[PDB]
């Protein structure tokens, strides 16, 4: 059920595109905020 | 072009950093990451 794996390697606030998930794991603990 | 940065996204940096995590960082966000300790 669900999704449970993302599909999206691009982040919609953020609004930069990457080409690498295991990049946008680091994008997304300090870009979209330093969360956790 | 060379590749996407997590922190700013400039592609314009003189070389870039490889996190021991296994990321690709430039000469500015990389060296935080160095220089900070922590994550
Ligand atoms: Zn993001
Ligand atoms: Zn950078």
């Amino acid at each position: 059920g669900s999704l449970l794996k993302p599909a999206r390697f691009m982040c919609l606030p953020c609004g930069i595109a990457f080409s690498s998930p295991s990049t946008l794991e680091a994008h997304q603990a300090y870009y979209c905020s330093h969360r956790i | 072009e060379a590749r996407e940065c997590v922190n700013c996204g400039a592609t314009a940096t003189p070389l870039w950093r490889r996190d021991r995590t296994g990321h690709y960082l430039c000469n500015a966000c990389g060296l935080y990451h160095k220089m900070n300790g922590q994550n």
